[PDB]
């Protein structure tokens, strides 16, 4: 019967604690966009996991793209080894995740102008500002994107579980406005 | 102006003739040169032909702040929410036509068209960014849906077997001179807080909204 | 254009009536081409009346007056039995009916 | 041809829903002889700024302007005349000469 | 020396007044050739000044009472040709709105939040604000009616 | 300026407090320049503005800047005498008659409730 | 509401910037004397807010005039804005 | 006097903190009858008493004449419309035979605030919980800036 | 010329600060005929105030009522004290 919100997107930063001279690690790199006059950051990437990272002189890099808690880790060390192998104290450390935006399909349309004018304490539709319909969770701190189709998006949470826990806590609330 | 239209339709109200739609036309495209004339005056003014966000959000200059930053930012109160939950409906895809209008606007993407159909011989050695396209397309939203609601107040404070020809799916609410009042009512001239001069003579003044 | 794609499009058209205003205008160009196919085109303007009044007559009454101008004899004595049953029996109200009602659209030669 | 007073009566009964009854012979003569002061003037000035135009013939267009340009009435509909000048506020060099001359004569000399 | 090199510009006061109290007659020379194709008319002022304007009737003029008025005053100013019926209606709407915007402001004078209304009241809005109507031949006529 | 006390010196006033000069120069500058401002317009108004139409050159006769003027002692620049106005405006209240009476040696006041009855004002 | 807004004038908690002195000169000028105090800490309240208004629109158009995102003057441009945005009329001075 | 005291409040985080701020620039770039004189004089002096924005007379005189002027025609424009509406010589005003004012004293004191600026009568509460918002917001403005400033110096 | 007040600088000083450039020569005489008109006429009013306080120094406040009566805008800030230079 299972309905679960899928990982679309990891946000992680974290610091190789050492100083990095991007001009070199670009060059060694090749296939790594360093520019000059914009951006003082050199952006790496990886076939798979599959995910992009720009890498900072201030010793920290922010690793995007992965689908999940591990695989972000996995492509966070990946990258502590092309510029580590390079002569450098890439020393992988303070792994944080910086949000986590999931999606979900409900499949049955929703009936949002109902949710929304009995939820406005939470739901906004303002239809110049933006296109859908929102709703903005206190505990835990999520915004879900609900749209008539019936797919939600979610985003903001800093941790898997509150994916789960932010829409284990609205499909009650969608099931009782489904369009018939 | 079948986005007015579309947007007219969006605010609360169905069926204008081609007469108060281009009419409308003609309000919403004399506000916005109007107020490109001002922001581009106060530019050169500080001394930059490029048109800005910052003047223009400090050119409405009043609650009309939090809703432009909030379009912004993606890219009383309970009468606006009492009105729409009695709106809560479906069939015939009620909530569905809703959308349309949202995401109908000039901004959307026609932003060519949009440019060009206003004026635009205007600062001819320099030319604003879709950022601001966008932010006119939010103002222009915002006024049609202003009027529409002026002119449903004002039309409301007016107050044998069938021959089956007749539809009854046919109203006649909006036209030239329920707009022209709202449009007199909203030129509420100043808060008159702007007029506070009483005892003199002779006047001028332009305004938007 | 050939008669097969007309054919083809009333039939597209006879499946749209089981926007409102989109099927007035595509059924009104097609009361341009009654100057055969016209015969499948009125045939279908005989079974709208048939079925439902809450409808929209806009695409109706127009074409309703020109379906009893087109000579046919099946279709016209098919259209004003409907007309001529919807009003009273008396000679009165079909009098008041024919000059303050039912305004008459053609100015025309009929 | 066609098949042949409740104007004002219109114009103060959209105002008010609480009575507010106006008088005749005080004040509604005040009314009707204000609005035609207004026609008179109005119409005066367009007709010589239809003149000013160096074609003798009849004024259209003229009112619209005359109208957003002394009173303070605009009308969203039939013409379309702005002043299309942001009506700059330096002419070629000299004036801003001046302008940082007495500049400099106020800072130091 | 005296300025105005001209035929003259009088500033006296009876002849400015009494040039602007007589009708004028736009009529028109003819050297080689003063086009229009439409000969210039003072029947059209008579006509004018005959009107029964406002303040005599109880109600804003309609357009065919309005349009009579000006013929008149654009032949009386000299120009020609005949007003184009969309003059008219133009000028109505901007008198209906001038006139809700001057009751408006009495209405904000004597209730603050059943009543009816009275002269003095409209000569205490005329006080407060005056940049409303342009001075002249009605105001001093008010201060006669009270 | 200097030749401001000249100007002065025709109407017999050699009194003055020198503020005045400058506030009468600085008047007469914030007059013309509206005045050939809106001319300005009208000469634009002749050369048939709009969203882009045609262009905007020059010439600013005479007969621009009478029209400016016009409009602006249209409700301003207090004018000739109307005497004729007043006469006949005087004729009309110049008309009922007076009230004919005696209050019988003192002051006749208003009746109360047109009378003011200057007392302090209060809540 | 209103009426705590008579409650609160008379005691010494809100006491408009305006003293009481040059507000009773100004109600003595344009004609009005009276044996309250409320009413005339009243007018001087309102006209604090006015020019409060007035100095609100003069610190905007003056965070304008550049770097949007020797000390802070408020000169006669600024003033010339925001006198013309009500209905104070044009300021054009001059030299010469 | 507490609105005094309390704009004066205003006028001292003024000083200090502006003071803050300019030697934090240097330091980052070093790398009774009264009579109509005595009235006006009170008048400017409150007015730039209110002037918490820009600095308490930090600009030219000429404004500060401008302004004095300016909030005079308004004070006898107050005046000038409770006083009209108080002769009122109309009979919507005017105490009736039977002791019937259409509208009472009070009526009288809130329109003529409405006629002239004022909307209502809590844009007074409004403005002034506005303006002790505004001390207090001003001042963890530029107190935050004077913390941060005090890291950035290290 | 005309008359007083040099048009050939002052009403071009005037028209060259707005940004214009042709203004003819005899329309910037009439209009200096014209302001000098309008000075005449602010000045007698103002004398009609100044021998009603009986006084012979004219002071600011006649000519700011002479304009409070000509239906013209006033003009602020020109205090008698700190004179002029």
């Amino acid at each position: 019967s299972g309905i679960v919100p899928t990982l679309q997107n990891i946000v992680a930063t974290v610091t190789l604690g050492c100083r990095l001279d991007l001009k070199t690690v670009a060059l060694h790199a090749r296939n790594a966009e360093y520019n000059p006059k914009r951006f003082a950051a050199v952006i790496m990437r990886i076939r798979e996991p599959k995910t992009t990272a720009l890498i900072f002189a201030s010793g920290k890099m922010v690793v995007t793209g992965a689908k999940s808690e591990d695989d972000s880790k996995l492509a966070s060390r990946k990258y502590a080894r092309i510029i580590q192998k390079i002569g450098f104290a890439a020393k992988f450390t303070d792994f944080k995740i910086q949000n986590i935006v999931g999606s979900c399909d409900v499949k049955f349309p929703i009936r949002l102008e109902g949710l929304a004018f009995s939820h406005g304490t939470f739901s906004s539709y303002e239809p110049e500002l933006f296109p859908g319909l929102i709703y903005r969770m206190v505990k835990p701190k999520i915004v879900l994107l609900i749209f008539v189709s019936g797919k939600i998006v979610l985003t903001g949470a800093k941790q898997r579980e509150e994916i789960y826990q932010a829409f284990e806590a609205i499909y009650p609330v969608l099931s009782e406005f489904r369009k018939m | 102006m079948e986005i007015q239209q579309m947007m007219f339709v969006s605010g609360e109200t169905n069926d204008p003739p081609v007469e108060t739609t281009s009419l409308i036309e003609d309000i919403v495209r004399s506000q916005v040169v109007e107020i490109v004339l001002h922001s581009s005056q106060t530019a050169l003014s500080r001394g930059t032909k490029s048109i800005v966000p910052e003047d223009v959000i400090f050119l409405i200059r009043h609650d009309k702040a939090k809703v432009n930053r909030l379009r912004t930012y993606l890219s009383s109160l309970k009468r606006l929410k009492t009105n729409d939950e009695r709106t809560k409906n479906m069939t015939k895809e009620e909530y569905v036509h809703w959308s349309e209008c949202r995401q109908a606007s000039f901004t959307f993407r026609k932003a060519k068209r949009f440019r060009e159909w206003c004026g635009l011989s205007h600062l001819a050695e320099s030319r604003p960014s879709d950022d601001v396209i966008d932010i006119l397309g939010f103002l222009t939203f915002e006024m049609v849906c202003s009027i529409t609601e002026e002119a449903l107040i004002v039309k409301m404070l007016e107050e044998r077997k069938h021959l089956f020809d007749g539809p009854d799916k046919d109203v006649r609410p909006i036209t030239s001179g329920h707009v022209l009042e709202a449009w007199r009512r909203l030129q509420k001239r100043n808060v008159e807080k702007k007029a506070i001069r009483n005892f003199q003579g002779g006047k001028l003044r332009s305004r938007v909204q | 254009v050939d008669k097969d794609m007309l054919l083809k499009v009333i039939n597209i058209v006879t499946e749209w009536i089981f926007t409102t205003k989109e099927k007035a205008g595509i059924l009104g160009k097609m009361m341009i081409f009654d100057l055969e196919l016209s015969k499948k085109f009125n045939q279908v303007i005989v079974d709208i009346f048939e079925s439902k009044h809450t409808e929209l007559t806009a695409r109706m009454e127009t074409a309703f007056l020109f379906g009893t101008r087109l000579s046919d004899v099946s279709i016209r004595k098919k259209l004003m039995s409907i007309l001529s049953d919807s009003l009273e029996l008396d000679i009165d109200k079909r009098l008041f009916y024919i000059i303050k009602d039912q305004n008459w659209e053609y100015l025309s030669d009929y | 041809s066609q098949p042949s007073l409740k104007e004002l009566l219109r114009n103060v009964g959209a105002d008010e829903g609480d009575g507010e009854t106006v008088i005749d012979g005080d004040v509604e003569e005040l009314l009707l002889d204000l609005a035609d002061e207004f026609v008179t003037s109005v119409t005066s000035f367009a007709c010589r700024l239809a003149k000013h135009r160096k074609v003798d013939n009849i004024d259209m267009r003229d009112v619209q302007l005359h109208l957003e340009r002394n009173w303070n009435i605009r009308v969203p509909g039939y013409a379309s005349d702005e002043i299309r000048s942001v009506r700059k506020f330096q002419p070629t060099a000299g004036y801003n000469q001046k302008v940082q001359g007495v500049a400099i004569s106020k800072s130091v000399n | 020396t005296r300025e105005s090199g001209k035929k003259g510009m009088v500033n006296s006061v009876i002849t400015q007044t009494r040039q602007a109290l007589i009708p004028k007659v736009p009529v028109v020379t003819r050297p080689t050739n003063v086009p229009g194709n439409s000969v210039q008319w003072a029947q059209d002022v008579i006509h004018g000044f005959q009107a029964l304007l406002a303040s005599e009737i109880y109600e804003l003029p309609e357009m065919d009472n309005l349009r009579t008025r000006m013929t008149g005053i654009s032949r009386e100013h000299g120009l020609i040709g005949p007003v184009d019926d969309s003059v008219i209606e133009i000028m109505l709407i901007g008198l209906e709105q001038h006139l809700k915007g001057i009751v408006e402001a009495a209405i904000d004078i004597v209730k603050y939040r059943r009543h009816t209304l009275t002269i003095e009241d409209m000569y205490d809005t005329l006080e407060q604000y005056p940049y409303l109507v342009e001075p002249g031949g009605t105001l001093l006529r008010l201060q006669s009616v009270m | 300026v200097r030749l401001l006390h000249l100007i002065f010196a025709t109407q017999n006033i050699y009194s003055y407090q020198d503020h005045v000069p400058l506030q009468l120069m600085d008047f007469a500058y914030r007059y013309t320049t509206g005045t050939l401002q809106d001319a300005t317009i009208y000469s634009d108004h002749a050369h048939a503005s709009n969203a882009g139409n045609a262009g905007t050159n020059a010439q600013l006769t005479t007969e621009d800047i009478r029209l400016a003027i016009a409009a602006r002692t249209n409700y301003q620049f207090k004018p000739v005498p109307p005497k004729e106005l007043l006469l006949e405006l005087a004729a009309e209240r110049n008309k009922k008659p007076l009230p004919a009476v005696i209050p019988t040696w003192g002051i006749r006041l208003p009746p109360e409730k047109y009378c003011l009855t200057g007392k302090d004002w209060v809540l | 509401t209103l009426e705590e807004i008579l409650e609160m004038m008379e005691d010494e908690e809100f006491t408009p910037i305006i003293p009481d002195a040059v507000t009773d000169y100004y109600l003595a000028k344009n004609g009005f004397e009276t044996s309250d105090i409320k009413i005339k800490r009243i007018l001087a309240l309102a006209t604090q807010k006015f020019i409060s208004d007035i100095a609100q629109d003069a610190y905007e158009y003056s965070r304008i005039r550049s770097s949007s995102s020797n000390k802070v003057v408020l000169t006669m441009d600024d003033l010339r804005s925001a006198l013309g945005e009500y209905g104070i009329n044009v300021k054009r001075p001059n030299f010469y | 006097g507490m609105n005094k005291k309390f704009n004066e409040i205003i006028h001292l985080m003024q000083q200090i903190r502006r003071i803050c701020f300019k030697i934090s620039l240097i330091r980052q770039m070093q790398t009774d009858k009264l009579d109509s004189d005595v009235s006006y004089n009170s008048l400017k002096r409150s007015i730039s008493k209110i002037l918490m924005a820009n600095g308490f007379e930090s600009t030219a005189p000429f404004c500060s004449d401008v302004i004095t002027q300016i909030a005079e025609n308004y004070f006898g424009n107050l005046v000038k419309t409770l006083k009209n509406h108080i002769e009122s010589k109309s009979i919507n005003k005017v105490m009736g035979d039977a002791k019937f004012q259409k509208v009472s004293n009070k009526d009288i004191l809130l329109l003529s605030l409405l006629e002239n600026g004022v909307e209502s009568p809590d844009a007074l509460y409004e403005y002034y919980n506005e303006n002790i918002v505004k001390q207090i917001s001003k001042l963890e403005g530029l107190k935050s800036r004077l913390s941060s400033f005090l890291a950035e110096l290290l | 010329s005309h008359t007083l007040w040099s048009p050939s600088d002052t009403v071009k000083d005037a028209a060259e600060s707005l940004g214009i450039f042709n203004l003819n020569e005899e329309a910037a005489k009439n209009l200096a005929m014209d302001i000098e008109y309008r000075i005449h006429e602010i000045l007698d009013q103002a004398s009609k105030f100044m021998r009603h306080g009986k006084r012979r120094t004219l002071h600011t406040s006649d000519i700011d009522r002479a304009l409070k009566v000509l239906n013209l805008e006033p003009l602020y800030g020109y205090d008698v004290s700190r004179p002029l230079v």
